[PDB]
């Protein structure tokens, strides 16, 4: 039977790649899976609204923001506190707007914050400037946005913070190492069996 | 201004002046061919007497570098708790005199060992030739600068290892056993302590890339105990090291550090407690008779 | 390519202090430069390997082609693009997997315990740095999922610290993963890493520091005698010789004593050598072997004692052994006296046929079978004779005790030894006789015999 | 201990004399020293690489203030009293905006690297001298003496446009002795090394030379 | 096979044992002192704690977590100290001299066997 040369070494180092790259690809997939479970559902919970302010005005309050100089420098500046109230799909009623979620977390008390940008003056003049721009969009068009009920209960987001094209090559590229892994055992098993018959032809 | 670096250099030129000079000695005494019992025998055997236990004064002298080990590494263990360069005034300062004298014998005893070598440079070569020109030249600089650096003061703590060596010498060490446990117990210690001078040293004098603003105040028994947790692998967290110098001889301490504890810790709690339970003899009792019994005993 | 090997792994180590994308111009950036012709290089040998490769496809899969892969097309990227990512070039600690084997070419490497040592300390450092490697890129590039947000800023050597101690089990906690990636990656190498280390580290230690510390040669002294003893060397046996040699009961000799056996001193030994240090010394080696006898100087010894295991197995054995050791010496040099001690009686006659064995020159076999018959014997013409023999050459001392005691006689008896010296011209004259009734108390000493040459208790004719 | 104590069932021409063995250990000596130099060159150089280039990438420049103000705002300083003992003390804000020879440009001034990081948000800090109206005092002092130099002397300050993009200093943080004395010392023991091997293998084969004219 | 399956499994549940101890509190503290720990940071723990690394960045606090950590330090660390090695020794016996030997055309072979040394 081992009429096959030097060659059946070279063969089953192949199989085992192929059979390693179906593992690595099943196992990937399984792990990526359990990361991205909680972010896409609570992304997928989120459902899509047309909103409206009611208001926008500031609660008087300020709060640190973090400015950064290089290596690891930094230090932090004041910037005045607005609100802004939003009108709801879900719900009806008061909620308060957040531009995303990271807003929301990085300060739940607030509605925007500046990019920390030196001095306290740079600050509140980028707040009055973004204060300014929403507070005259007064119906001017029923913008959309992002609610939860369940767990943003009186919070609303202008953005989702979930990237679809980075979940999707995060499935993508674990299918393609599974792929290839079975291409490679189908190719190698092939390659030997054919070898098998240009050898009894022979 | 500071000093610290005339101490260091008394040391490294005493060392590598010496070396080139036997070297030096060495390639002019066959080079005087390209131009072309003694009394030297006798004074190296007196010395090989002096420096063994043969004698009575050799016994005295045994005695007292047993003794004086033990007393420079006192005066270090006391130093460590002051500032890292200091004035200090030798007419007043009775510890500084103690040092000065302890070296004094030290130099003594270095300079008999050297006249009983028979290699001389391979005399300069063992490390307790090593220890003294690392020990005895910056006490000299000290006693003559009238201010002290804890730099390499540490190296003290080798002295440890001639204690088994000095101890087979007197006639007190025979069995292997006990040999074997003594020698075990002093390269343990010696290594732990002279690890922890340096580990010290290193953290309280920052990296100099950073100039020497990440020093951290660590003492040197909070060094011993960090070095113990490191070599038993307990490593709590509590105290590390910081500075990237601290570090780089962290990493190289774990690997050699940890192998010396696994197998020397056991083999040490080994050779302790070979006890015989069944020690002693019978008691016997007025009155009542008694039976020896022997051959196949199960 | 074990240069570049270097080279390459240097590049990267400073490439890792930087910023992890970066823009970098090529016609000025000379590390840039550097690397693609090392990169050349590594292409070269590549493609040289690849040719001398048997199984094609068994190449493709051997490790350092796979190492070439991941790390030789990346650099022909950069250099087009103009552009670097810090990616996956930590794989270049993988080249130092190949050191032995090609010190093993180069005829350099030929021990066993030297190939293993190389062996494993290559393996240890590829992996501890490659692992450090990825570990640096994981934590520096947050997780996905996260959005990148939960970055670690870890410096290569930063990394490589966590991971010494995470391999050695110390676990500080100072510096840890704390992406999800970096954790996971965590739990499979502390499966392997530990394992590694736990295994390499003493197994290294043990590979080094193998020096023999019996090593070198004796170094003879001008006025002063040596004398170099072999064959059973043990501690009873040097113990029990020593004692004797260095009696105080002889005169003023200074003749230094040279072992040369071939088992390292246990620690009693190594103690007794320490209690004579300036007149014994110890030598490792062979008394076979011609450069051991040149090394403890035996062309230039007074004379050489072979002691014999007189409690062997064999008897036959033994006396064979020392038949070979007595022709080595006799066959480095025929000069030189030898003091052997021989079990049998034929052995010694076997053992005198040597054409360089001497007896008038001084070689002496001391029949230990022979010696006690005929000690025995002469108990059977008069008993307690052997007893009285024996203890004229073991040296002994005074010994007094206050107890009235047949011991205190013994011992007092027991104190002399047979000696033997030149006597005085006036004595020259006399009878044998004459100069034993003057000797016996006067001078307090007593003659069994004078130097036709030896004669055992003259007449007074003579 | 590190794996059960490494247990788990017990996983795992001679001519010459005496001489030779302190020669050979002088070679041994003299290789390790030229390790020791090689290797310490690499390490310092390592550590070294990022402070150096973040001193070389810093341009010397001809400056002049533009203006000396306060922004009303305080900070906390340090006070220290032996042992470990420490409190803290206010501080007043100074900033000072300075003309500048690369970006023609506002930029606050920071008179060393170590202000900058350790209060980027002002431009001076006294040392911290017990109770607040000393620092107020010491920072008025400085003040004063820095909002006359209108143009009196171009002084010279150093900036970089890469990572100190509005921030200007007054000094070089990078002491030149003390990196010349990393790469110097390494350097000694690397020649002290190649020093030691050339003389023992001198002398080792003059020996066979003075054996074999005998 | 065997020491596979027991070490998953022993790891899998005494990590789901001490997540559920973990995030429900001590009944003499009122289900107050609980730690917020996911399923897959007391597997990691769990794997620290084994390989007797300790980094305490995660360790547990609850009292019953700290009992079940004392009784799992005394097993789980002679399991893995056990296990590891055993595993790492039985995966890897490869046979490096393997294959055949693959004639040239042109070119004459010679076999050599018996005592080589
Ligand atoms: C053979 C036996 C070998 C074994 C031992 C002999 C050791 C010899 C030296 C002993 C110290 C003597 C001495 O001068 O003490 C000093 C005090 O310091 C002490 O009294 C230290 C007491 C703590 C235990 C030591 C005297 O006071 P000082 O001059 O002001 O101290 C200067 C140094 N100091 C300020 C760092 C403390
Ligand atoms: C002062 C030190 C005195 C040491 C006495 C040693 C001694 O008597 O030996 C005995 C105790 O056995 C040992 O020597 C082992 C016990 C540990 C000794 C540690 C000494 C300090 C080592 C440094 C630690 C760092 C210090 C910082 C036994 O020795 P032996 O060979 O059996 O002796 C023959 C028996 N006979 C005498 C009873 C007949
Ligand atoms: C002859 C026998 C001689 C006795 C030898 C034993 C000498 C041991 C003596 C230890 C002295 C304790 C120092 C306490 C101290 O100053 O506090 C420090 C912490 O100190 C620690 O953390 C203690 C750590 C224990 C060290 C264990 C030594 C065992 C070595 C055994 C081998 C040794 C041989 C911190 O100090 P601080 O307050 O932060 O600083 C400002 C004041
Ligand atoms: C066979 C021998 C194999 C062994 C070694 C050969 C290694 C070859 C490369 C050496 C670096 C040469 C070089 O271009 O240096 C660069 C500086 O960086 C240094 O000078 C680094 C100095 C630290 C030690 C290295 C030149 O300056 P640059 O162009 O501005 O540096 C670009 C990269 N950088 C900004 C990250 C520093
Ligand atoms: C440049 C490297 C030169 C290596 C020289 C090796 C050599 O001479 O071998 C000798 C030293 O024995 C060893 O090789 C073991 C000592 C460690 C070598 C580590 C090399 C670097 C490994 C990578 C580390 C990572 C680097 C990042 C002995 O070899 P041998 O087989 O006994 O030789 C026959 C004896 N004869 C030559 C005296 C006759
Ligand atoms: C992304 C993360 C990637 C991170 C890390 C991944 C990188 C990890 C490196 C894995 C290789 C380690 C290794 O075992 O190399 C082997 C090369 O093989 C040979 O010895 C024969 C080849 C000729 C050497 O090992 P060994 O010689 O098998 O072991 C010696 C003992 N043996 C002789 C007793 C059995
Ligand atoms: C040919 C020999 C080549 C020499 C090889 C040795 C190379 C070692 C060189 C180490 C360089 C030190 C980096 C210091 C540093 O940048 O600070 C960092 C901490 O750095 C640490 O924590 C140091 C950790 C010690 C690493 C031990 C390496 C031993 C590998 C041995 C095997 C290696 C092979 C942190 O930096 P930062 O300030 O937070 O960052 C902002 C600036
Ligand atoms: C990476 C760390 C690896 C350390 C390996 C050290 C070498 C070990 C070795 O046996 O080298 C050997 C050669 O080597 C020499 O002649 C020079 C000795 C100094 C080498 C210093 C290496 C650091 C050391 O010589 P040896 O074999 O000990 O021979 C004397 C006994
Ligand atoms: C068929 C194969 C099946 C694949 C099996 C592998 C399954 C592994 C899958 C791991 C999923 C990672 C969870 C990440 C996560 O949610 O963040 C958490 C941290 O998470 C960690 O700390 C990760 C710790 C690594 C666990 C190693 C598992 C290896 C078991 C190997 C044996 C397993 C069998 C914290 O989350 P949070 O953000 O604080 O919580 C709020 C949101
Ligand atoms: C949970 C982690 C457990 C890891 C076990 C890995 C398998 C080990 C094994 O011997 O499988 C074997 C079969 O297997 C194959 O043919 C495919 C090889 C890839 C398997 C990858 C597993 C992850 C690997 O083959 P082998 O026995 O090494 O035969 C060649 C020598
Ligand atoms: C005879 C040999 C071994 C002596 C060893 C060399 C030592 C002692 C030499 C080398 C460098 C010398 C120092 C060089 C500079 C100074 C600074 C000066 O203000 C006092 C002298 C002093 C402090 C010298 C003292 C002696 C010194 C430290
Ligand atoms: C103390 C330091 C500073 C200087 C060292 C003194 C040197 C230069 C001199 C003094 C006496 C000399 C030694 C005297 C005797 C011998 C024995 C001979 O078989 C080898 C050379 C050797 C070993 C000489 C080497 C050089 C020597 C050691
Ligand atoms: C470098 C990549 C891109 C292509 C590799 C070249 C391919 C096309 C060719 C070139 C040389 C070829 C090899 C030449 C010789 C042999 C030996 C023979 O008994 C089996 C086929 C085998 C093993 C060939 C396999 C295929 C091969 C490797
Ligand atoms: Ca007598
Ligand atoms: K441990
Ligand atoms: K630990
Ligand atoms: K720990
Ligand atoms: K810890
Ligand atoms: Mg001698």
């Amino acid at each position: 039977r081992k009429t096959v040369t030097a060659l059946k070494a070279g063969e089953d180092k192949s199989i085992r790649l192929g059979l390693f790259l179906i593992i690595s690809g099943v196992v990937s997939l399984f792990i990526f899976g359990f990361c991205w479970l909680s972010p896409a559902l609570q992304d997928l919970q989120a459902t899509e609204a047309n909103c409206t302010v009611l208001s926008v005005q500031q609660i008087g309050e300020v709060f640190e923001c973090t400015f950064t100089c290089g290596a690891d420098c930094r230090g932090t500046s004041q910037y005045p506190c607005v609100q802004v109230y939003v009108n709801n799909s879900e719900s009806n009623s008061r909620a308060l707007l957040h531009s995303d979620e990271h807003q929301l977390l990085t300060n739940p008390k607030c509605s925007y914050i500046p990019p920390c940008k030196r001095e306290n003056q740079k600050n509140l003049e980028s707040v009055m400037n973004w204060q300014q721009y929403w507070k005259d969009e007064i119906g001017s068009q029923p913008f959309t946005c992002y609610f939860n009920q369940h767990q943003r209960p009186d919070d609303v987001l202008l953005h989702r913070t979930h990237d679809e094209i980075v979940l999707l090559h995060c499935f993508l590229w674990p299918l393609v190492t599974f792929v290839v892994g079975v291409l490679i055992v189908v190719l190698t098993i092939c390659a030997k069996s054919l070898a098998v018959k240009a050898e009894a032809m022979k | 201004q500071r000093m610290w670096w005339a101490f260091l250099a008394s040391s490294m030129v005493t060392f590598f002046g010496g070396l080139f000079i036997i070297l030096l000695w060495r390639t002019l005494k066959y080079l005087w061919t390209v131009c072309c019992v003694g009394w030297m025998t006798s004074v190296k055997d007196w010395a090989g007497v002096m420096i063994s236990a043969q004698t009575l004064t050799g016994r005295v002298l045994v005695v007292l570098v047993f003794a004086l080990s033990i007393g420079a590494l006192v005066i270090y263990f006391i130093d460590s708790s002051n500032p890292i360069e200091s004035c200090q005034n030798f007419y007043k300062d009775f510890t500084l005199q103690i040092d000065m004298a302890f070296n004094v014998f030290f130099l003594l005893y270095f300079g008999l060992r050297f006249i009983a070598a028979n290699d001389k440079l391979w005399f300069w070569l063992e490390v307790n030739s090593v220890v003294d020109f690392f020990t005895v030249p910056p006490v000299f600089v000290s006693v003559y600068l009238n201010r002290s650096w804890l730099g390499l003061r540490f190296l003290r703590a080798l002295r440890l290892i001639q204690f088994s060596e000095i101890l087979q010498f007197l006639n007190i060490l025979k069995t292997s056993n006990s040999i074997k446990l003594v020698n075990l117990l002093s390269i343990f210690i010696s290594t732990w302590l002279t690890a922890a001078g340096f580990i010290h040293l290193v953290e309280n004098s920052g990296d100099p890339w950073e100039n020497f603003q990440n020093n951290q105040a660590l003492t040197y028994w909070e060094c011993v105990y960090l070095l113990m947790v490191t070599m038993s692998t307990v490593g709590y967290g509590d105290v590390y090291a910081k500075t990237t110098l601290g570090r780089l001889f962290m990493v190289f301490f774990i690997l050699g550090g940890l192998a010396m504890f696994a197998s020397y810790v056991p083999e040490i709690i080994e050779l302790i407690g070979n006890r015989k339970k069944y020690g002693g003899s019978y008691s016997a009792v007025s009155g009542r008779k008694h039976i020896v019994v022997c051959g196949h005993i199960t | 390519v074990f240069a570049l090997s270097i080279g390459a792994l240097v590049i990267y180590f400073i490439d890792s202090s930087n910023p992890i994308e970066s823009c970098q111009n090529f016609y000025k950036d000379f590390t840039l430069q550097i690397d693609m012709a090392f990169n050349v290089f590594f292409l070269l040998y590549f493609g040289l390997r690849f040719i001398a490769a048997n199984d094609k496809l068994w190449f493709w899969l051997e490790v350092n082609s796979v190492v070439d892969f991941f790390t030789v097309p990346p650099v022909f990227v950069s250099v087009y693009l103009n552009r670097s990512w810090l990616g996956l070039r930590f794989l270049r600690a993988l080249r130092l997997i190949q050191f032995s084997e090609i010190l093993q070419f180069l005829n350099i490497l030929k021990t066993s315990n030297s190939i293993k040592l190389v062996n494993l300390l290559s393996i240890f450092i590829s992996t501890w740095l490659t692992a450090a490697g990825f570990i640096h890129l994981v934590e520096n590039s947050g997780d996905p999922w996260e959005n990148f947000q939960n970055n670690q800023a870890l410096t290569y050597w930063e990394c490589v610290y966590l991971l010494m101690v995470t391999m050695s089990t110390v676990g500080y906690g100072d510096v840890y993963a704390k992406t999800t990636l970096g954790r996971l990656f965590m739990v499979f190498f502390i499966l392997g890493g530990l394992a590694m280390f736990a295994s390499y580290v003493p197994e290294i230690i043990e590979l080094i520091g193998n020096r023999k510390k019996y090593g070198g040669s004796y170094s003879a002294v001008s006025g002063r005698k040596h004398i170099v003893v072999c064959g059973h060397i043990t501690l009873e046996s040097v113990s029990n010789f020593l004692k004797d040699f260095l009696h105080k009961d002889r005169d003023d000799v200074n003749v230094e004593i040279v072992f040369l056996h071939n088992i390292s001193p246990n620690l009693e030994l190594e103690a007794l050598f320490k209690r004579h240090f300036t007149q014994v010394e110890f030598y490792q080696g062979s008394v076979l072997n011609p450069h051991d006898l040149a090394r403890v100087k035996i062309e230039s010894a007074d004379a050489c004692l072979i002691l014999a295991n007189k409690y062997c197995a064999d008897p036959d054995a033994e006396d064979a052994s020392n038949i070979m050791r007595v022709i080595s010496i006799k066959n480095y040099h025929p000069k030189i006296r030898i003091i052997t001690q021989m079990l049998q009686y034929h052995n010694k006659a076997h053992l005198l046929n040597i054409p360089s064995w001497n007896w008038k020159e001084g070689d002496d076999a001391i029949c230990l079978a022979e010696l006690k018959l005929g000690f025995i014997a002469q108990s059977c013409l008069a008993q307690g004779l052997s007893t009285m023999l024996a203890n004229l050459f073991s040296m002994r001392s005074f010994i007094k005790i206050e107890e009235d005691t047949w011991q205190k006689y013994y011992l007092e008896g027991v104190s002399n030894e047979m000696y033997t010296e030149y006597l005085s011209s006036a004595f020259v004259g006399l009878s044998f006789p004459t100069v034993c009734e003057l000797c016996f108390v006067k001078l307090k000493l007593l003659m069994i015999a004078i130097e036709s040459r030896i004669l055992i208790n003259p007449g007074n004719h003579l």
